[PDB]
């Protein structure tokens, strides 16, 4: 499995609506190329894929 | 690279999964993946 190391966070736009209304960009260095599992570890706000 | 890997071809170093080929998206650096498929 690949290892991501030294990631931040960032959001460009945010409205709350019932869509989804808002998107963030991760930053990371990694080894290899490969598929990771994304999740939101709270409640607030509900990931899309 | 990995058993499980297929590099862009010969003349780039950059390899990718197999679950990557003609998965309707260019992950290659021209395509190459979507190439002939
Ligand atoms: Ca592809």
């Amino acid at each position: 499995a690949p290892t991501i190391i030294d990631l931040t966070c960032t959001v460009a736009t945010c409205t709350h609506s019932s869509d989804f209304g808002g998107v963030l960009t991760l930053t990371y260095k990694t080894d290899k190329n490969g598929d990771c599992s994304v999740h939101s570890h709270s409640n607030v706000a509900t990931l899309q894929e | 690279c990995r058993i499980h890997e297929i590099s862009c071809g010969a003349h780039s170093t950059q390899c990718i999964p197999v679950s990557w080929r003609c998965d309707g998206e260019n992950d290659c650096d021209s395509g190459e993946d979507e190439e002939n498929c």
